[PDB]
């Protein structure tokens, strides 16, 4: 599935 | 950043800092910014007001010195600079002083993910935390108000946010403090923002989301007493940020 839906705002990892 | 403790990206892997270029050479600091969407940065238009043109700037993503570079940094260029057309400055406080940035790599993408390029949180409408909410604040701005240089390692530090009825009492700043801005300080007046660091982020926990609650906006000297370090209020212009981005 597509690289941007990793994004989760205001996760720091 | 007048204290603080130096930090990586991988603790602040929203905050974006903006370069110009100036083609005898040399590319200098302008100001930071932080990553709202993929192809989105959001920082202050008193950055970019005297030098409105676009392609004289560059964007970086997963950067922790200022100068050097960092394994895992992405490199942007500006598709679109769009300032408030409302932007006003007066003598001390900038009003309406937000900016989009919408970024695109040299292969033609935003950014992508990893473990030092993540987006930040926007606020619900007209929605903050209480004054006494402990935020943090990162940059790339002095570290004393008499220096000319800018750190070459990323610096962040925690502030208190304070209420309106405090920051307008005529010692404070009065009226130049708006319904549309915030104030945050140190009890003990020790670390504040300060130059180099307009644009960047105020981030509070908000509805249990790290949320970018301000933008570093304007200030009284830095780090003095009586003289709160004053933030562009983002949720109250979340529709301003949605119809254009
Ligand atoms: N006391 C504060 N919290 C403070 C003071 C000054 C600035 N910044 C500036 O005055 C400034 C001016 C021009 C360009 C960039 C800046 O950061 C930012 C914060």
């Amino acid at each position: 599935p597509p690289e941007e839906l990793k994004f989760q705002c205001g996760q720091k990892t | 950043i007048i204290g603080g403790e130096f930090t990586t990206i991988e603790n602040q892997p929203w905050f974006a800092a903006i370069y110009r270029r100036h083609r005898g050479g040399s590319v200098t600091y302008v100001c930071g910014g932080s990553l709202m969407s993929p192809c989105w940065v959001i920082s202050a238009t008193h950055c970019f007001i005297d030098y409105p043109k676009k392609e004289d700037y560059i964007v970086y993503l997963g950067r922790s010195r200022l100068n050097s570079n960092t394994q895992g940094e992405m490199k942007f260029e500006v598709e679109n600079l769009i300032l408030h057309k409302d932007y006003s400055a007066d003598t001390l406080a900038h009003h309406n002083d937000i900016a989009l940035l919408k970024i695109r790599s040299k292969e033609g993408r935003c950014a992508q993910p990893s473990r030092t390029i993540q987006t930040i949180c926007l606020p619900s409408m007209y929605n903050d935390p209480q004054f006494g909410t402990s935020c943090e604040i990162t940059g790339f701005g002095k570290e004393a108000s008499t220096d000319y240089l800018y750190p070459e390692q990323l610096k962040m530090t925690v502030v208190k946010l304070i209420s309106h009825r405090e920051c307008q009492q005529p010692h404070y700043y009065g009226s130049e403090v708006t319904t549309k801005m915030l104030c945050a300080a140190d009890p003990q007046w020790k670390t504040d923002s300060c130059q180099g660091d307009s644009g960047g982020p105020l981030v509070c926990s908000l509805q249990g989301r790290m949320t970018l609650t301000g933008i570093v906006s304007w200030g009284r000297g830095c780090a003095l007493k009586d003289k709160p370090g004053v933030y562009t209020r983002v949720s109250h212009f979340l529709p301003w940020i949605r119809s254009h981005t």
